[PDB]
C-alpha cells in the first residue's frame, strides 16, 4: 500500500575519523605574548558551547582506541616543530667547552670557557658560559662539549613565545559530531548509560609531563583506574585523582640572561653567573594530602587484585631519564625531578605502617622528547626565581611481570608515550559522522 | 540536537527541522591561517562541502528537489521490511530501522532516481505537450 | 517463537561438488538476520555467516549464503574434507534465538558394502546372569544401514543398542555395532539366534547365525 | 587473541545446584562484549539459554529466572569470567553446554540484533551429565572368531564413570582397528566395543585402562 | 557514459542521466596534501565548484528550479534553426545541434531569465493575490 | 613512427617499438659508504 519517502536530517550516525580543529575560548589571543603555545590563528571558543543531552540512548566507548588521541599527539609535535622553525638555530656552538667546577652537592654546573664567532667573521670571541653537567659530556685542563653535537642539530627557542599551557577545545566540522560521556564512573571501557553530544570539546590544557598528569580534570566522587589490558602487566595503568594535588616545582637559582651578539641581527641568550641561594631544584608534596590519596588509591586496586593483599610501592627501574623522572616545564626551564622519595611506602590491607616532603630535581635545557633525532631544542635561560603551582591530577603506572602472582604486587611509575596524557582527557570523547539521509514508506506518493 | 534519537520514529519526526540546520551550517568563522595548522582547519572544512554536494545531488536527481520532506511514486515492496505501521513509527527506532534496511538500501536508491525523476519527467513531457 | 528447518538432514557429497544447504524459517525474517555455523565431530561449533551473505573474515570464499524472505540457503561450491561436518541455521532476528534441525554433511565415495561378523558370547559373561551377542559391521559406506534380531525366526523388541562410529579418516567410512542385552534363563529357552543386517551396498541378504 | 575456557566436567544429581565458570582470555571487558549461554542436547540441535549483556543478565522463557547468569569483569589476575546456575536438576539438562561471546563494539554489525544475536567466539565447551550412579570398575570379555577371513575383539561392559582406553598389544596393533563409542545401558552403565579384522598365531591382547576405578585390567583373545 | 554522443539526439535523451551523475560529484578523495603539489590537486577541484555553481544559477534563475529535464513558455523562434522534429531527434546528433544554434544561443538565454522568470514570477504574484 | 614534421630535418622523430628490447646497465664496482660526519647532525656519504 505504502510508498517509499526521503527524510532528511534522521538521527543516524556511524562511527569514523576526520581532521579537528582547536578552539582557544578567544581569551587567550588576547594573553598575547607573541603566539603563545598554540593560538595565534586559533579558533576562538563558541561564548555558549551547546551541550545536548541524548535520552534513551547507550553508546559503546571505547578511549584507548580513540581517534581524537593520535591527532591530538601529531598536533603538538607538529606545532612544536612550528615553533623552533623562525627561531635561532644554534648550530655553530660545538665548539670544545673549557669547563671547571663550580663553587658543595658535587659540582652540579660547569663554567665553560669557548671560542665564538662574532658578527665579523675575521676576529673569534673568548667567552665563558654556564651550562648543567647534563647538557655537556666530556671528550678525551677539563674539556667537554654539547652533548646532542654527536646525536643531532640543535636550535634555540625563542623568548618571546611561551610554552605555557592554554585551554584548547576540539571541535568538529559540519557533517561531524563530538559524543560525551557524563556518568561519573567511567574506566574509558564498556556501554555508557547517559550521553549528551558537544560541537566542541571542555578546557583541555595541552601539559607535557611524566609520572604525574599535571592541571587536569579531576573525577567524580571514587577515583577511577583505567589500563588497557590489566592482568597485562605490560599495558601502563592510568589513574584519575577525586581531590587535586599541591605541589611546588621552583627553581631555587635567581639568574641574569647575557643576550651575547652572534650577529649580525642574532642575539643568544646565555646564562649568566647565579645570584642568591646556592641550591638545587626541588619539588614539594605535602606528606598529609599524598598519604590521604594513597589511601583512597590503593583501596581501588584491590577491586580487582582482590580484597586481601600486599602492595609495596617503589620508583622507577630504571631506562631514558625522561621515563626514570617526572619532566615538565615550568616557567620555560624543564625540571627533572626524583620523585623516589615518594613511591618509597608499603601498604596493609586498608593502611600503611612530618609536616613536608621535598624532591630533587635537575635542570635540561637541551631537550630531545618524543625519541626525536635531527632536532634539539635549548630552553633559553629565565631572569630571577621561578615558581610554579599546579595540580597532580593523574599517574602513569606499571607493573612488574615477576610473578609469584599469588603472592604480592608491586607497582612503579611508567613513562613512555605520551598519548596516554591525552587518553586521560579524551576518555569521554570519540568522534563520529553523521549519516542525515533516510527512506521511509509512507501513504502519500505524489501527484 | 539529536535528542530523539532513542526515541520512537514517530517522535523523530517532529525535531527534524534541528538536525537539518545545525548539521548544514558550520563556519567558526576565521579568516587568519598559516602554512601548518592552517592547512589543517582547510582540509576539515573542505572534506564538508564536498560530502555536502555529494548529499544534495541525490535530493535533486530524486523526486524531491526541495529539502526536508518529500514524496514519491516509489511502491513499497513486501520484501522490504515486511511490517506493521505502528510497529515502525511508534514501536521502533531510527537507529534500529536503519539496520535492517542495510540490504535493500541500495535497490530502493534505484527506484528514486531511475524508476521516476528519469521515468517520471520523461513522463512529465510527455503528458505535459497536451 | 521461530522455528528453524534444514533441508536436508543429512546429505552425501564428494570432493569438488557445489554443496546447497536450505533452510526455512516458521515465519519471514528481513533485515537478513540468519546466522550459519559449522560443527566438526568433538569440536565447538563455528561461526561462518552472519546476516545470511554476510561471510566472517578468515573464511575461504567457496562459502555463499543467500536470503530471501522465510527461505533461506547456504551454498558452498567446490567441497573439500575440512568442510565435513554437522551445520546449524540461527536466526537472532527476534528474542530469543532460534537454531535448524541441523545438516550433517558426509563424505561420498563408492557405496561399500559391510562385511558382517557375529561374536557368541563369551563363557566368563555366561556366568555373570546375562549374555550379550554382539553383531559387526565393518567398514561401509553410507551410514545408514539396518540391524535386526531374529531368535528362532522370530523378531527381538527391546533389549537392543546399537553402537556408529564416527566417519573414517581415510576410507570416509562408519563401523557399526548392535548389542542385544538379555538375562540367563531367557538364553536357555532359545536356539538359534540371528543377525540379520540390511545394506545398501550388499546385494545380497546378511544374517549371521549360530548354533551355540 | 580471544580465548574462552571454561570449567571441567560436571556430574551432578538430581535437586542439587550446579556452577560451571567461563575464563574469557583475550577480552578486554564485558562492557564492549556480550555475553551468551548456549546448550546442545545429545545429538540434537543447539538452543539459547540466556546472556548478559551491559552488564545485565537475561534468559529465555523456558528457564526464567531458573537460570541465574553471573559475571565478572577483567581483573589484575585473570581475564574476565561469567558463571552460569541451573537449580533443581533435572535428567533432560544433560546437554553440553557452551560459553560464548560477540563484539558489540560495532553498532551497525550483524552480528548482534538489539540482545538477540550471534555468537562469534565459542569456548571449549563443558559437559553436564546429571545422574544418580556411583564409580564401578569394567567388565572385560573377549570376542572369539568362529571362522570370509576372521574377526577378533574385546568387549567391555558396565564401567562407571567414563572413559576408558582401549588398546591392543600395548598400542603395538594400530591398524584396522575400530573402537566402538561407549553405549549407555539402560543399567546406567556404560559398554563398548574394540575390534581388530585379521586374515587366515600371533595371540592378540587386549589392554584397558580405567582411571577413576584405577582399574588398568588387561584380558585376551582365544579362538574357540 | 557519453556513448550516445555518436547517436541520435532521440536516443541520447535515454542515458542523460548518466552524464549529469558523474558529472557532477568527484571526489577522489584524499585529505592529505603538501606545500607544493597539494596546491596542485587543490586548484584543480577548486575551478571544479566554481564553474559547477556557475551552471547552478542558471538552472535556478530560469524556469527549472530543479536538475534533468524541465520546460518554459518561450515560444520556439523560426529563425532559429527552422527544421523538422524529426529533423531534429531522429536525423541529428547533439554536436551537429550546438553547432549550428552558436549564433542564437546568446539569444534564447534572455528569453529564459527575463522573459521568463522576471516576468513569470511577477505575474504568479499577481495571479498569486486572487 | 612519429615526427611533428618529417620532411623538416629539424624535428625530432619518435618510434614506437612492437617487441621490448632486454638491456642491462650495470655498476661493475663493488663500492662502501663513508657516511662522514659534517655536523652537528648532518653526515655526508661519501664513495669509498
Ligand atoms: C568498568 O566500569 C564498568 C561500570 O563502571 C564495570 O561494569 C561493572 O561490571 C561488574 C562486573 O565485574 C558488574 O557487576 C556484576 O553484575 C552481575 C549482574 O548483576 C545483575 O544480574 C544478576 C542476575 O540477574 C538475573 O537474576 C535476577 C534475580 O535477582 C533477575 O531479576 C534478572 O532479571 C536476571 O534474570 C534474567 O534471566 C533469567 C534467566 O537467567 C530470566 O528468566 C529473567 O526473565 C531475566 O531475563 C542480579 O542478581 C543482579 O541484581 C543484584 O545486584 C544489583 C546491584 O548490582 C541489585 O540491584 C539487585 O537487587 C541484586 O542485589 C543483590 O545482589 C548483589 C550481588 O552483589 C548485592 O550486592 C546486593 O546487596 C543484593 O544482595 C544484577 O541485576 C553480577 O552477576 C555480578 O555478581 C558477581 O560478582 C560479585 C562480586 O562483584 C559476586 O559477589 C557475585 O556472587 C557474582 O559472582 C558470581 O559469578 C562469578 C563469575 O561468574 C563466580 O566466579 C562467583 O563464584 C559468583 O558465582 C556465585 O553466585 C552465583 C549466583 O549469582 C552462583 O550461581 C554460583 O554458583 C556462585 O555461588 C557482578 O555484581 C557491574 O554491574 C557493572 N557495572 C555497571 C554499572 O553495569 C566494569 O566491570 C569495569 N571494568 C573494569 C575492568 O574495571
Ligand atoms: C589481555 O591480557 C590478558 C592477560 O593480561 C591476555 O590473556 C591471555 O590470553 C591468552 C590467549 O591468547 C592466554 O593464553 C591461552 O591460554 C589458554 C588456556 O590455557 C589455560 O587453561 C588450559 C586448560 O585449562 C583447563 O584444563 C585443565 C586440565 O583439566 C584444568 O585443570 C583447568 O582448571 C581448566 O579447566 C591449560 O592447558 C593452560 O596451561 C598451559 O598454559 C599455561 C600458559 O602458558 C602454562 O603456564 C601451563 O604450564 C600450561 O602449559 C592454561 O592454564 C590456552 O588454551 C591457549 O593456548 C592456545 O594458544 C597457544 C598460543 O598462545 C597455542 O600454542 C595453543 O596451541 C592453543 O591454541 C589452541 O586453541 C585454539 C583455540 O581453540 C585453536 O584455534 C588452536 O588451533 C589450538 O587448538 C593460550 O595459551 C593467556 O593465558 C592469557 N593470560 C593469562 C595471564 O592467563 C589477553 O590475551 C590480552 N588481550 C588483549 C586483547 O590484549
Ligand atoms: C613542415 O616541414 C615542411 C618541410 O619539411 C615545410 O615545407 C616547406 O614549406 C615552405 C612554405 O613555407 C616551402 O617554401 C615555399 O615554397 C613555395 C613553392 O616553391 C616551389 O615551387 C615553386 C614553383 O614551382 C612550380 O613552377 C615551376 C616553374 O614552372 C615548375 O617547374 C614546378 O614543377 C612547379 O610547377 C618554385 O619557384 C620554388 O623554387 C624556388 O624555391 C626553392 C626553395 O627555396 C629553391 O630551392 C629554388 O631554387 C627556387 O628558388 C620551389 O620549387 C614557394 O612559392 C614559397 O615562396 C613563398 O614564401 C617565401 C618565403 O619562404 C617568399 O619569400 C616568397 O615570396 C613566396 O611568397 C609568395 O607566395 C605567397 C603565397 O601565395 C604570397 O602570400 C606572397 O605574397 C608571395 O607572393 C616558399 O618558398 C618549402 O619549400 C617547404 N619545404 C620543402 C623541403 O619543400 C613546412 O613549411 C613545415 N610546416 C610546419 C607547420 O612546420
Ligand atoms: C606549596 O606552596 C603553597 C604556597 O606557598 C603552599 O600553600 C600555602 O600553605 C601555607 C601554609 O601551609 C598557607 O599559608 C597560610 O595561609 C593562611 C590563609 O589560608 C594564612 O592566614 C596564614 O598566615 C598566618 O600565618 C603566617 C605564618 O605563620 C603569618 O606570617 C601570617 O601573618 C598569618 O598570621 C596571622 O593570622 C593569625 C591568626 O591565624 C593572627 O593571630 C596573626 O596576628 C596574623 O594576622 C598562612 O600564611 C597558604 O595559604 C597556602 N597557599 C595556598 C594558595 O593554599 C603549599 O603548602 C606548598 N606545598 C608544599 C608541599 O610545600
Ligand atoms: C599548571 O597550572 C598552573 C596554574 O594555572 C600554572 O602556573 C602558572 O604559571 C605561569 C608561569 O609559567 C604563570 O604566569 C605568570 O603570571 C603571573 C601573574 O600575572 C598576573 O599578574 C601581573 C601582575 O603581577 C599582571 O600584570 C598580569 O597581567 C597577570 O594578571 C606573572 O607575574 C608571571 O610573570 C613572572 O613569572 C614568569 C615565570 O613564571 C616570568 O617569565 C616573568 O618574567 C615574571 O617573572 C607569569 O606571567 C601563571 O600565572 C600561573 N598560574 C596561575 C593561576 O597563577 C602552571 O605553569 C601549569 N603547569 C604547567 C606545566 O604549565
Ligand atoms: C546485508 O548487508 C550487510 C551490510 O554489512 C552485508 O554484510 C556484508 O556482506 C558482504 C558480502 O560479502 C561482506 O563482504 C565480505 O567481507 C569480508 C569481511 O569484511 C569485513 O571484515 C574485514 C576483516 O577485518 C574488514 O577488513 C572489512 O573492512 C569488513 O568490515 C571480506 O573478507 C570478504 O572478502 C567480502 O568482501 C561484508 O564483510 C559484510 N559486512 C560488512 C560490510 O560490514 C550482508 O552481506 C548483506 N546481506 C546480504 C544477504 O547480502
Ligand atoms: C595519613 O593519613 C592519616 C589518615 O588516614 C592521617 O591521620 C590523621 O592524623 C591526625 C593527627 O595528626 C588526626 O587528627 C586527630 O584528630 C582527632 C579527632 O579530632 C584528635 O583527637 C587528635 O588530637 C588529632 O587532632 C586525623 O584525624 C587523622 N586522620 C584521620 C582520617 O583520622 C595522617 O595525618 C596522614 N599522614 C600524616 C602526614 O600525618
Ligand atoms: C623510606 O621512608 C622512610 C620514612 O621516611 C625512611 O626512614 C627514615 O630513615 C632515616 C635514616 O636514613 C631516619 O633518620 C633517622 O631519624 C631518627 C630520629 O631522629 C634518628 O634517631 C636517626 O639517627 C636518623 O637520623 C628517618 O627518621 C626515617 N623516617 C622516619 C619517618 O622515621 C627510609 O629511609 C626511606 N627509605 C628509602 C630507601 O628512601
Ligand atoms: C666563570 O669563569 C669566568 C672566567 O672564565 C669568570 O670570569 C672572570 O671572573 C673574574 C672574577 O673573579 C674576573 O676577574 C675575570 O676578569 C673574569 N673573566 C672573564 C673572561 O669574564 C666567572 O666569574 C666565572 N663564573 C662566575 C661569574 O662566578
Ligand atoms: C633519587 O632518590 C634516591 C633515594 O634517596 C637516591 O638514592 C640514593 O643513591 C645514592 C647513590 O647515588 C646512595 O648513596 C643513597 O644511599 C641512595 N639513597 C637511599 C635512600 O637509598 C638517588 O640517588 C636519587 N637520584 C638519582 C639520580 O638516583
Ligand atoms: C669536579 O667535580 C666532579 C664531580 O662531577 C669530579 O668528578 C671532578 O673530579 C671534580 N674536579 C676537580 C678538579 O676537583
Amino acid at each position: 500500500n505504502l510508498w517509499v519517502t526521503v527524510y532528511y536530517g534522521v538521527p543516524v550516525w556511524k562511527d569514523a575519523e576526520t581532521t579537528l580543529f582547536c578552539a582557544s575560548d578567544a581569551k587567550a589571543y588576547e594573553t598575547e605574548k607573541h603566539n603563545v603555545w598554540a593560538t595565534h590563528a586559533c579558533v576562538p571558543t563558541d561564548p555558549n558551547p551547546q551541550e545536548i543531552h541524548l535520552e534513551n540512548v547507550t553508546e559503546e566507548f571505547n578511549m584507548w582506541k580513540n581517534n581524537m588521541v593520535e591527532q591530538m599527539h601529531t598536533d603538538i609535535i607538529s606545532l612544536w616543530d612550528q615553533s623552533l622553525k623562525p627561531c635561532v638555530k644554534l648550530t655553530p656552538l660545538c665548539v670544545t667547552l673549557q669547563c671547571t667546577n663550580v663553587t658543595d652537592m658535587r659540582g652540579e654546573l660547569k663554567n665553560c670557557s669557548f671560542n665564538m664567532t662574532t658578527e665579523l667573521r675575521d676576529k673569534k670571541q673568548k667567552v665563558y658560559s654556564l651550562f648543567y653537567r647534563l647538557d655537556v659530556v666530556q671528550i678525551n685542563n677539563k674539556e667537554y662539549r654539547l652533548i646532542n653535537c654527536n646525536t643531532s642539530a640543535i636550535t634555540q627557542a625563542c623568548p618571546k613565545v611561551s610554552f605555557e599551557p592554554i585551554p584548547i577545545h576540539y571541535c568538529a566540522p559540519a557533517g561531524f559530531a563530538i559524543l560525551k560521556c557524563k556518568d561519573k564512573k567511567f574506566n574509558g571501557t564498556g556501554p555508557c548509560p547517559s550521553v549528551s553530544t558537544v560541537q566542541c570539546t571542555h578546557g583541555i590544557k595541552p601539559v607535557v609531563s611524566t609520572q604525574l598528569l599535571l592541571n587536569g580534570s579531576l573525577a567524580e566522587e571514587e577515583v577511577m583506574i583505567r589500563s588497557e589490558n590489566i592482568t597485562n602487566n605490560a599495558k601502563n595503568i592510568l589513574v584519575q585523582f577525586n581531590t587535586p594535588v599541591q605541589i611546588n616545582c621552583t627553581r631555587p637559582n635567581n639568574n641574569t640572561r647575557k643576550s651575547i651578539r652572534i650577529g649580525p641581527g642574532q642575539a643568544f641568550y646565555a646564562t649568566g653567573d647565579i645570584i642568591g641561594d646556592i641550591r638545587q631544584a626541588h619539588c614539594n608534596v605535602s606528606k598529609a594530602t599524598w598519604n590521604e590519596t594513597l589511601g583512597k588509591v590503593v583501596k581501588q586496586l584491590r577491586k580487582h587484585f582482590g580484597n586481601n593483599t600486599i602492595i609495596r610501592f617503589a620508583n622507577s627501574s630504571g631506562g631514558d631519564l625522561e621515563v626514570t623522572t617526572h619532566s615538565f616545564n615550568c616557567g620555560g626551564e624543564f625540571f627533572y625531578c626524583n620523585t623516589s622519595g615518594l613511591f618509597n611506602s608499603t601498604w596493609i590491607s586498608n593502611t600503611s605502617v612530618n609536616d613536608s616532603i621535598t624532591l630533587p630535581c635537575r635542570i635540561k635545557q637541551i631537550i630531545n622528547m618524543w625519541q626525536r633525532i635531527g632536532q634539539a631544542m635549548y630552553a633559553p635561560p629565565i631572569q630571577g626565581v621561578i615558581r610554579c603551582v599546579s595540580n597532580i591530577t593523574g599517574l602513569i603506572l606499571t607493573r612488574d611481570g615477576g610473578s609469584t602472582n599469588s603472592t604480592t604486587e608491586t607497582f612503579r611509575p611508567g613513562g613512555g608515550d605520551m598519548r596516554d596524557n591525552w587518553r586521560s582527557e579524551l576518555y569521554k570523547y570519540k568522534v563520529v559522522k553523521i549519516e542525515p539521509l533516510g527512506v521511509a514508506p509512507t501513504r502519500c506518493k505524489r501527484r | 540536537f539529536l535528542g530523539a534519537a532513542g526515541s520512537t520514529m514517530g517522535a523523530a519526526s517532529m525535531t527534524l527541522t534541528v538536525q537539518a540546520r545545525n548539521l548544514l551550517s558550520g563556519n567558526p568563522d576565521w579568516l587568519p591561517d598559516m602554512t601548518v595548522w592552517g592547512i589543517k582547519q582547510l582540509q576539515a572544512r573542505v572534506l564538508a562541502v564536498e560530502r555536502y554536494l555529494r548529499d544534495q545531488q541525490l535530493l535533486g536527481i530524486w523526486g524531491c528537489s526541495g529539502k526536508l520532506i518529500c514524496c514519491t511514486n516509489v511502491p513499497w515492496n513486501s520484501s522490504w521490511s515486511n511490517r506493521n505501521l505502528s510497529e515502525i513509527w511508534d514501536n521502533m527506532t531510527w537507529l534500529q530501522w536503519d539496520k535492517e534496511i542495510s540490504n535493500y538500501t541500495q535497490i530502493i536508491y534505484g527506484l528514486l532516481e531511475e524508476s521516476q525523476n528519469q521515468q517520471e519527467k520523461n513522463e512529465q513531457d510527455l503528458l505535459a505537450l497536451d | 517463537d521461530i522455528q528453524m528447518t534444514q533441508s536436508p538432514s543429512t546429505l552425501s557429497a564428494s570432493i569438488g561438488d557445489t554443496v546447497r544447504i536450505s533452510c526455512r524459517a516458521s515465519q519471514s525474517i528481513t533485515g537478513n538476520w540468519v546466522a550459519w555455523y559449522q560443527q566438526r565431530p568433538g569440536k565447538a561449533p563455528r561461526l561462518l555467516i552472519y546476516r545470511g551473505a554476510a561471510l566472517l573474515g578468515g573464511v575461504p570464499s567457496r562459502f555463499s549464503g543467500s536470503a530471501a524472505g522465510t527461505d533461506f540457503t547456504l551454498t558452498i561450491g567446490n567441497l573439500q574434507a575440512e568442510d565435513f561436518g554437522t551445520f546449524y541455521c540461527q536466526q537472532y532476528d527476534t528474542y530469543p534465538g532460534t537454531f535448524g534441525q541441523g545438516t550433517k554433511v558426509e563424505v561420498k565415495r563408492t557405496v561399500a558394502a559391510p562385511s558382517v561378523f557375529i561374536f557368541p558370547p563369551s563363557d566368563e559373561q555366561l556366568k555373570s546372569g546375562t549374555a550379550s551377542v554382539v553383531c559387526l559391521l565393518n567398514n561401509f559406506y553410507p551410514r545408514e544401514a539396518k540391524v535386526q534380531w531374529k531368535v528362532d525366526n522370530a523378531l527381538q523388541s527391546g533389549n537392543s543398542q546399537e553402537s556408529v562410529t564416527e566417519q573414517d579418516s581415510k576410507d570416509s567410512t562408519y563401523s557399526l555395532s548392535s548389542t542385544l542385552t538379555l538375562s540367563k534363563a531367557d538364553y536357555e529357552k532359545h536356539k538359534v539366534y540371528a543377525c540379520e543386517v540390511t545394506h545398501q551396498g550388499l546385494s545380497s541378504p546378511v544374517t549371521k547365525s549360530f548354533n551355540r | 587473541q580471544i580465548h574462552l575456557v571454561q570449567s571441567g566436567t560436571e556430574v551432578k544429581k538430581p535437586g542439587s545446584s550446579v556452577t560451571v565458570s567461563c575464563k574469557a582470555y583475550g577480552v578486554n571487558t564485558f562492557g564492549l562484549y556480550a555475553v551468551n549461554w548456549v546448550r546442545q542436547a545429545p545429538g540434537q540441535s543447539l538452543e539459547y539459554i540466556g546472556q548478559i549483556w551491559r552488564w545485565k543478565s537475561s534468559a529465555s522463557h523456558h528457564f526464567r529466572g531458573r537460570v541465574l547468569i553471573s559475571a565478572v569483569d577483567l581483573t589484575g589476575s585473570s581475564p574476565p569470567i561469567s558463571s552460569l546456575e541451573i537449580k533443581n536438576l533435572t535428567s533432560d539438562d544433560t546437554a553440553v553446554y557452551f560459553c560464548t561471546t560477540t563484539s558489540t563494539y560495532d553498532k551497525w554489525s550483524g552480528l548482534h540484533h538489539d540482545g538477540v544475536m550471534a555468537f562469534s567466539s565459542w569456548g571449549q565447551g563443558t559437559l553436564i551429565s546429571v545422574s544418580a550412579a556411583s564409580t564401578k570398575g569394567p567388565s572385560v570379555f573377549p570376542l572369539a572368531p568362529s571362522s570370509g577371513t576372521a574377526a577378533l575383539g574385546c568387549l567391555v561392559k558396565d564401567y562407571f564413570p567414563e572413559p576408558v582406553t582401549v588398546s591392543w598389544n600395548s598400542g603395538a596393533l594400530t591398524s584396522g582397528v575400530h573402537t566402538f563409542p561407549a553405549v549407555l545401558q539402560s543399567s546406567g552403565l556404560y559398554s563398548l566395543s574394540s575390534v581388530v579384522t585379521v586374515p587366515s598365531t600371533q595371540t592378540y591382547i587386549c589392554n584397558v585402562n580405567h582411571k577413576p576405578s584405577n582399574t588398568k585390567v588387561d584380558k585376551k583373545v582365544e579362538p574357540k
